[PDB]
């Protein structure tokens, strides 16, 4: 698990 | 057309949420263990391999079969074989190409959120990863609580620092924020900025600083991956936080600069290299011999004697002063 990046904005 | 198919999966969540202990008869508990083992079990593989099983009612009842097994009170355990598969399902619910998050947020709002960061004081590490995955998925799919989540996570961090000084998941909540760092808007917000200087920094300060350490570096590096202006106000600050005690934690402060140093832009570098390499050559004639080898790697790095020969008429006197002097 190093986890997925997250946008903030589209 | 029938709703047998979904009235059967509302059946065996609900009946998931009897938390009978039958205790006196063994049997009898044994029984009743297995049967609430197997619909979990059940449940997993159904939403898992299924389509189109998620039906709008199957929701409320999901979000409530976790309420009741999860949101407990902490020890200070047998029944994880229970826990874990609720865990299981509840990610592959959120994880499911079928869910749709604005059906899932009249029922994971706010409160839900609050009762699930609780839970990171778990001792258990297999149920803080646990923890770790799920609100990073919650994250990434209600843009409604994505404020309210860094609030609160920040909420558990300053009571860290300036208060009890106890947390057992405060490694995963950072593992969690080095995704949304990575992923932050071009003109970087004030709330991350004052995240980073008044959060982040000060985490270092704190004496288990050994368990969140490598998670608690990348966040700053990533920081100043995004935005190479806050170098310098980062790396002054550790070296205020950095251990005047010459003990193996200072250690743990040259990694995390060195993987700064890798980032760190050319006109950034020449703003605290003085200061830097003043702290570094106190490593490098430090009586632990375990800091100084670690100081003595940088040579090694391809990229630092680089901005050392570019710089080499104001780093070589404080490395080597019985070798190099300087003047205007």
């Amino acid at each position: 698990t190093e986890l997925s990046t997250i946008l903030e904005e589209s | 057309p029938p709703a047998d198919q979904e009235k059967l999966f509302i059946q065996k969540l609900r009946q998931c949420c009897v938390l009978f202990d039958f205790v006196s008869d063994p049997l009898s508990d044994l029984k009743w263990k297995e049967v609430k083992r197997a619909a979990l079990s059940e449940m997993v593989e159904y939403i898992t391999h299924n389509r189109n099983v998620i039906t709008e009612p199957i929701y409320p009842e999901v979000v409530h079969m976790f309420a009741v097994n999860m949101f407990r009170t902490l020890p200070p355990e047998a029944a994880w074989p229970h826990l874990q598969l609720v865990y299981e399902f509840f990610l592959r619910f959120l994880e499911s190409p079928d869910f749709q998050p604005n059906i899932a947020k009249k029922y994971i709002d706010q409160k839900f959120v609050l009762q699930l960061l609780e839970l990171f004081d778990s001792e258990d590490p297999r149920e803080r990863d646990f923890l770790k995955t799920t609100l990073h998925r919650i994250y990434g799919k209600f843009l409604g609580l994505r404020a309210y989540i860094r609030k609160q996570i920040n909420n558990i961090f300053y009571r860290f620092i300036y208060e009890t000084e106890h947390h057992n998941g405060i490694a995963e909540l950072l593992e969690i924020l080095g995704s949304i760092i990575n992923g932050f808007a071009l003109p970087l917000k004030e709330e991350h900025k004052i995240f980073l200087l008044k959060v982040l920094l000060p985490l270092h300060k704190v004496k288990s600083l050994s368990v969140y350490h490598p998670q608690l570096a990348y966040c700053v590096v990533q920081f100043l991956e995004k935005d190479s202006t806050l170098t310098e106000p980062v790396v002054m600050a550790l070296l205020k936080y950095w251990p005047k005690t010459h003990s193996p934690k200072e250690v743990m402060f040259l990694n995390e600069l060195e993987e700064i140093l890798d980032v760190i832009e050319p006109s950034e570098f020449v703003k605290i290299m003085e200061p830097l390499f003043r702290q570094l050559a106190k490593c490098v004639s430090s009586p632990h011999f375990q800091v100084a080898e670690r100081a003595l790697y940088y040579w090694n790095n391809e990229y630092i004697m680089s901005l050392i020969s570019d710089n080499a008429a104001k780093i070589l006197p404080i490395m080597f002063p019985s070798l190099y002097r300087n003047s205007k």
